[PDB]
């Protein structure tokens, strides 16, 4: 299947309390393999799957220094933004950056994204062909202003086609065993009374991986969304993930409805129905 | 600029008690990244408590996975408790074995 | 690999 490799970076300013805090985090599909916190004892790139652990202090050397210019860049960015937005110099503000690329079974590119926010709103965006900017809104038009002086575009495209692509291809094969695999979810229903008259229907999906995945409700073939509770993924805390989704039927009718899970590990589109006799 | 963090209690297996397994409170949704994070043992704060790295979601959101290991037991209560600026008091949420 | 050629700020 297709496989992702993205980099997340928070900037937190704190103003009077030092610099600002700063943790980069690097995934390989939902995997995370390695970390930077601006605040941890190690001020160092730190690996975090066990794959990545071999590459040699090179790897590490450089890795460190690099994720420290970006925290530097995003450090005079949020003095910079705050001016845009004419903000006062006494409260906090966070810069989000998220950037990757994905490629096919084969390993051939297929997508090079940069994304970037300010207080938790788009701010600018790389475009889908890579060689234009979408700003958000006039302040980060200044931005796209700078950065198509400074052809960052054609810069960026190097690495979102290029770099991304090779070391994710390494990765997937340094890590092979653990990153090939999908594990598809383990599902099961559950029946709880709220009363003498009303149930909760509970449709469970559990140790799947990777994390995308459709719950849906039916009645009598038709889709309800009246009654539906939906959870947002999460994680097992091994690699894997669980959600669950619950309707409030008429106890006595459980029969009609029918939850539905799709998931890439499996076969068919799962089919689930309480059996009362 | 401001949304309140989604809170779930849960735990890795399924629970059956006096066999080891995982405690999750994982809080979703949140900005800003500010937050204090408390997994609770009959009301008293568990100590050795790690968590993930924070990351965030494609509408910029926060996530965090706070975790312990823990054997269930009929008798003990967990929860875990959140406070956020979007919190007028700390926010407790119990564990449910089926949520 | 993250980025290596250092931006131009915002």
């Amino acid at each position: 299947g297709s496989h992702s490799m993205r980099y997340f970076f928070t900037s937190v300013s704190r103003p009077g309390r030092g610099e600002p805090r700063f943790i980069a985090v690097g995934y390989v599909d939902d995997t995370q393999f390695v970390r930077f916190d601006s605040d941890a004892a190690s001020q160092r790139m730190e690996p975090r799957a066990p794959w990545i652990e071999q590459e040699g202090p090179e790897y590490w050397d450089q890795e460190t220094r690099n994720v420290k210019a970006q925290s530097q860049t995003d450090r005079v960015d949020l003095g910079t933004l705050r001016g845009y937005y004419n903000q006062s110099e006494a409260g906090s503000h966070t810069i989000q950056i998220m950037y990757g690329c994905d490629v096919g079974s084969d390993g051939r590119f297929l997508r090079g994204y940069r994304q970037d926010a300010y207080d938790g709103k788009d701010y600018i965006a790389l475009n889908e062909d890579l060689r234009s900017w979408t700003a958000a809104d006039m302040a980060a038009q200044i931005t796209k202003r700078k950065w198509e002086a400074a052809h960052e575009a054609e810069q960026l495209r190097a690495y979102l086609d290029g770099t991304c692509v090779e070391w994710l291809r390494r990765y997937l094969e340094n890590g092979k065993e653990t990153l090939q695999r999908t594990d598809p979810p383990k599902t099961h229903m559950t029946h709880h009374p709220i009363s003498d008259h009303e149930a909760t229907l509970r449709c469970w999906a559990l140790g799947f991986y990777p994390a995308e995945i459709t719950l849906t409700w039916q009645r009598d073939g038709e889709d309800t969304l009246t009654d539906t509770e939906l959870v947002e993924t999460r994680p097992a805390g091994d690699g894997t993930f669980q959600k669950w989704a619950a309707v409030v039927v008429p106890s006595g009718e459980e029969q009609r409805y029918t939850c539905h899970v799709q998931h890439e590990g499996l076969p068919k589109p799962l089919t689930l129905r309480w059996e009362l006799s | 600029i401001q949304r309140t963090p989604k809170i779930q209690v849960y735990s890795r297996h399924p629970a059956e008690q006096g066999k080891s397994n995982f405690l999750n409170c994982y809080v979703s949704g949140f900005h800003p990244s500010d937050i204090e994070v408390d997994l609770l043992k009959n009301g008293e704060r568990i100590e050795k408590v790690e968590h993930s790295d924070l990351s965030f979601s494609k509408d910029w959101s926060f996530y965090l996975l706070y975790y312990t290991e823990f054997t269930p037991t009929e008798k003990d209560e967990y929860a875990c408790r959140v406070n956020h600026v979007t919190l007028s008091q700390p926010k407790i949420v119990k564990w449910d074995r089926d949520m | 690999v993250v980025v290596g050629a250092v931006g131009v700020g915002k």
